[PDB]
């Protein structure tokens, strides 16, 4: 159960499991998490920027 | 001596359906040796007033299923003219799994219905009639339109009819295989060229109904009956049956029984000689009875221990919590799978509703699939609970009565027949460990 | 069980809005007697019976002929579009030219409505459905037909076939690929709703013109 | 007097188009019809 | 006056003949759930969302086209109009899809907002949900048709609002479904204004779609100038 640095994770077949909902975004205590999404060239809703300010995150 | 207390046995002379086997001629001429048509003119004369009040007491209640008591219902329209246009629509739809009564009356009296149409609208001031009927019933269309031809040459209909100068027009309209369009509202959106969904009410049809003008939709056997009760007296209809079950009424008989058969009964008939007189009897002999729906899919089914005793009326089949319906009698013995019998109708009421409102359209669907599982065992007890609820949440919260009456069976079965869900449930659980 | 057929269409070169159709003049004098039935300024009211007219002359529904009657009748053709995906009469798909259908409902079914479908199935060698490779019979499944009494039926191109047999079924269905055309009704020396041995009732002559009429009339 | 046949026979030579023939002839006789006072709801 | 008097929960009401159940209740701040109605569109009474109890009346009304009585005592928070606004939500969100993190009607949803307010919060739905092929009405609104509940929002506005008929239900009962029928663009001028009214996101901004969520945005009040209308 153990907290500590952050990761973005895949599927197996290696696409991208974030799909630009920003519900970690909305729930962040410390305002900590940047989202910028838009539609990918093959359509599927993906983000463009995903920042984490690791010096305001809380753990 | 008064006040009867057996019904159930009337001889040929008070049989308002004469020819409902189709023996003698269909026919004008034929009718006419039956006693069609006869004094339509001086009953017409009398006027409106005489032909409500006759209705009125006769005790006739609205053979379409929901027994409303037809004199008050047909005289709702009996307002002053607004600048619109009176209309009378007959429903023939029949899309009652079981019954089969306004067929043979199409195919077989026809001008019975006809001259219904006739003293009906001019009791509510009808400028013409338009008749529903069935998109499958293609025969009996036809024979309805030769029989209007016929009238209409004869000069029952149309302009001046009879002799009494009032101008009424009949007209046939066929649907296109759709059991909603049996519902008055949908029936009337199928008429104005729409899909077959209800309306709410209200408005009734009484002040909004057909092209947006007042209109009343009642039952063929309704109608038919109409110029017997206006001749014979109205008081001779309500010697019949019980009190606010009066007269006769036409039952079909199918299922497990000897001789599946149409007939023509006094309205409070046990239904144990119901069976046992006409049909033959059950398959098997009495004892091989195992369930009965005594009026239609829609109405909930009833064990051997409640059909012994059980009057084929209203108000005692509502006290057997089944209601009377359109009188159409599905007998299934002790051979039969009446879990799988459910389903079906289940899956009827899921392939016939409209998809309108959320409560049918989703409900119907869901109750459908738990009935699929259930024929095979494949859930737990709890969903039993769990689909009586939900038939709970479609039964008074749709917009027509499609969901009740999808409701309504899948209560009766959990009501009689839950150890056998419960034993399904079990055999399917240890035989796939 | 399920719809099977979709509720869109695509375009096809047997189905396009360029596919040819047209109101043959008869059938044009017989729209104009069905429209002349309803009241002036209501035409849609005309769309159920002119739209099945088409599917009589045409033997199906395609896109051009849900254009053309939209156009006749001066109604959107989205309207029409509702009307012939809504009812289950209208064949928006070619069907054979024996368009069977049979009753599979709790009172059919009780009767022994499975023998009869798989008479069929196995008399011509298609399923539920599918059409014969001659292109002469397409069978179905169909809700209560309102012959529940004369259990089990099929009804075939406007004809009503009860009280059946899976040799009686057998035996309509290569009578009528033989180029006739069986008699509709029971096949149980019944011809009628009766019951099926003794006619319990209307025995006795119908009484005669004014036998029961009351006193001042 | 009998009741050995069976009268409901003419309906065995029914063709595809006897429901509109029969509409087309029983066109002359109707009433002439009410209008709403508009071609359409749409006009 | 013309006035009638009705009661809400108990409270004396002055309304207008032909006043509905819910402008009664409305009238005294009570907003009733809904899904299909909207004020400025035909009434529907389809969705069945707006079932509210009368007293001494075994049968709940749909609020939305009932006009009110004289002397009638509206119960919006009684236990009957709680269980049917339960089990229509309920039967809503039976077929509903799991798509709400890749919805762009997220924090916006009258149906997740109704849901959280009046509705359950489990399900006991056992069996497959039911899946819908997409239309293409064309770049400006994206559909996704899964998520439609069949209010019939989008059909009344494109032919009453917009005088454009070409937007209708195909099917019957479950396999009911909302468009064309036909590949058809749907072009006016006021095409746009659908999105909004669709409470779902089965007809969603397709410009706008992914970029943002609604509690992400400042709101400021402004004027159009791309016309003289304002
Ligand atoms: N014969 C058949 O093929 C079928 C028959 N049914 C039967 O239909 C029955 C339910 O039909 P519903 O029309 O929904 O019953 P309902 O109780 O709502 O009304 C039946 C008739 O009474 C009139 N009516 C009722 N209340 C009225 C009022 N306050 N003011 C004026 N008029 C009023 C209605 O206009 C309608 O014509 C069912 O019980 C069923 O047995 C159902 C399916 C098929
Ligand atoms: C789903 C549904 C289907 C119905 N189908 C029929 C039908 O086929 N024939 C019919 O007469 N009534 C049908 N009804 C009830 C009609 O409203 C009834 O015929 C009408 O009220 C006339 O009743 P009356 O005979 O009392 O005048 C149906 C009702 C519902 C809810
Ligand atoms: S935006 Fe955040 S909560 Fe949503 S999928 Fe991506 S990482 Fe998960
Ligand atoms: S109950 Fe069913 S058939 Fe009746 S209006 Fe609602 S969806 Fe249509
Ligand atoms: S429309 Fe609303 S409830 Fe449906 S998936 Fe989108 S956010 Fe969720
Ligand atoms: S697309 Fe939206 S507005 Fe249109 S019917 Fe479906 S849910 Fe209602
Ligand atoms: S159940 Fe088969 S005709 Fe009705
Ligand atoms: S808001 Fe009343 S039924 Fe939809
Ligand atoms: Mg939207």
């Amino acid at each position: 159960r153990f907290r500590g640095e952050h990761a973005l994770r895949r599927y197996p077949s290696g696409e991208e499991r974030c799909i630009a909902c920003k519900l970690c975004e909305a729930v962040c205590p410390a305002q900590a998490i940047t989202i910028e999404a838009e539609p990918r060239a093959d359509g599927s809703r993906r983000t463009t920027r995903y920042d984490i300010d690791m010096t305001k995150c809380i753990y | 001596a008064p006040k009867k207390t057996s019904f159930g046995s009337l001889k040929d002379e008070d049989r308002i359906f004469t020819n409902l086997y189709g023996r003698h001629d269909w026919r004008l001429k034929g009718a006419q040796s039956r006693g069609d048509w006869y004094k339509t003119k001086e009953i017409l004369l009398k006027g409106p007033d005489w032909i409500l009040g006759e209705v009125k007491t006769s005790g006739l209640r609205g053979r379409g299923g929901a027994g409303f008591p037809t004199g008050l219902k047909w005289s709702f329209m009996n307002k002053p003219s607004d600048g619109r246009p009176k209309y009378l629509v007959v429903n023939a739809d029949e899309g009652e799994p079981g019954t089969c009564k306004d067929r043979e009356i199409i195919r077989h009296d026809p001008h019975k219905l006809v001259e219904g149409c006739l003293v009906g609208g001019r009791a509510m001031g009808a400028r013409a009639a338009y008749i529903y009927i069935r998109g499958e019933f293609y025969n009996e269309a036809s024979n309805l339109q030769v029989a209007i031809r016929e009238a209409y040459e004869a000069g029952l209909i149309g302009k001046n009819a009879c002799g009494s100068g009032y101008d009424f027009d009949v007209f046939v309209v066929r649907g296109a295989g759709a059991y909603i369009c049996g519902e008055e509202t949908a029936l009337i959106e199928s008429i104005e060229g729409k899909q077959g969904k209800p309306r709410l009410k209200p408005p009734f049809p009484a002040d909004v109904g057909v092209f947006g003008c007042p209109t009343t939709v009642a039952n063929v056997e309704t109608v038919a009956v109409s110029p017997t009760i206006c001749r014979r007296g109205g008081a001779w209809f309500a010697s019949f049956g019980r009190e606010r079950n009066s007269g006769t009424k036409l039952f079909n008989i199918s299922g497990h029984v000897n001789h599946p058969c149409t007939v023509e009964e006094e309205m409070s008939v046990p239904l144990k000689e119901l069976i046992e007189k006409h049909a033959g009897g059950v398959i098997g002999g009495w004892d091989n009875l195992l369930a009965v729906i005594p009026g239609g899919s829609s109405t909930p089914l009833i064990p051997k221990s409640v059909c012994e005793t059980v009057l084929m009326d209203f108000d005692a089949l509502v006290q057997a919590q089944t209601g009377l319906g359109t009188a159409a009698v599905i007998v299934m013995d002790r051979s039969t799978d009446i879990v799988k019998a459910i389903a079906r109708l289940i899956e009827f009421y899921k392939h016939e509703s409209c998809g309108q409102c959320t409560p049918c359209r989703e409900g119907v669907d869901w109750m459908n699939k738990v009935m699929a599982r259930f024929v095979k065992g494949d859930a737990r007890p709890a969903e039993i609970d769990s689909l009586w609820e939900i038939s709970k949440q479609i039964e008074g919260h749709t917009i027509c009565a499609l969901g009740d009456g999808a409701a309504w069976p899948v209560q009766g079965l959990i009501r009689h027949f839950r150890p056998e869900l419960e034993e399904r449930m079990q055999q399917f659980a240890l035989q796939h460990q | 069980g399920a719809g099977g057929a979709l509720f869109v269409h695509r375009d096809t070169p047997e189905n396009n809005p360029d596919t040819p159709f047209d109101f043959t003049p008869e059938n044009y004098k017989r729209i104009e007697a069905i429209v002349k039935n309803y009241p002036e300024g209501h035409k849609a009211a005309a769309v159920l019976p002119v739209l099945d007219l088409a599917q009589r002359q045409n033997g199906w529904l395609p896109i051009s002929a849900m254009n053309k009657v939209a156009e006749i009748l001066q109604v959107p053709p989205m309207r029409v579009y509702e009307v012939a995906t809504f009812y289950t009469m209208y064949n928006r798909k070619p069907v054979g030219k024996y368009h069977i259908q049979v009753c599979t409902t709790t009172p059919c079914m009780l009767r022994n409505s499975d023998s009869i479908l798989e008479a069929i199935q196995k008399k011509l060698g298609i399923k539920v459905g599918e059409t014969t490779p001659d292109k002469l019979f397409t069978l179905i499944e169909v809700e209560c037909l309102g012959a529940c009494v004369n259990a089990p039926m099929v009804q075939i191109n406007d004809n009503y076939y009860e009280d059946l047999t899976p040799k009686d079924i057998e035996e309509i269905i290569d009578e009528l690929k033989a180029g006739k055309i069986p008699k509709p009704g029971p096949r149980s020396g019944r011809f009628s709703c009766e019951p099926a041995g003794g006619l319990t009732s209307l025995t006795e002559p119908p009484k005669g013109p004014g036998f029961g009429v009351q006193a001042g009339l | 007097f009998d009741n050995s046949t069976y009268r409901n026979l003419q309906h065995h030579e029914y063709s595809t188009y006897t429901f509109l023939d029969l509409n087309v002839e029983l066109s002359k006789f109707r009433m002439p019809q009410p209008s709403s006072g508009r071609q359409s709801p749409r006009h | 006056s013309n006035l009638i008097e009705v009661f809400v929960d108990g409270q004396s009401v002055m309304v207008e003949p032909g006043t509905t159940v819910l402008q009664a209740c409305e009238k005294v701040g009570m907003q009733i759930p809904r899904f299909c109605y909207h004020e400025r569109l035909s009434v529907a009474g389809n969705c069945r969302m707006c079932l509210v109890e009368i007293e001494k009346a075994p049968k709940v009304v749909a609020a939305c086209a009932m006009p009110v009585m004289k002397g009638w005592n509206i119960l919006t928070n009684s236990e009957k109009s709680k269980k049917a606004r339960e089990g229509v939500m309920e039967f809503l969100l039976a077929n509903h899809p799991l798509d709400c993190p890749i919805c762009d009607q997220g924090g916006e949803c009258d149906l997740q907002d109704q849901s959280m307010m009046f509705g359950s919060d489990r399900s006991r739905f056992l069996e497959g949900k039911r899946a819908v092929e997409d239309k293409n009405i064309g770049p400006l609104v994206k559909t996704i048709m899964t998520r439609c509940i069949q209010c019939t929002r989008c059909i009344r506005f494109a032919s009453e609002i917009a005088g454009v008929d070409d937007l209708g239900t195909t099917g019957r009962g479950n396999d009911m479904q909302v468009g064309t029928y036909i590949e058809k663009m749907f072009m006016s001028e006021l095409s746009g204004n659908i999105i909004d009214i669709c409470p779902v996101g089965a007809l969603t901004s397709k410009p706008y779609a992914f970029t943002a969520r609604p509690w992400e945005t400042r709101k400021t009040e402004s004027i159009d100038v791309m016309d003289a209308v304002g």
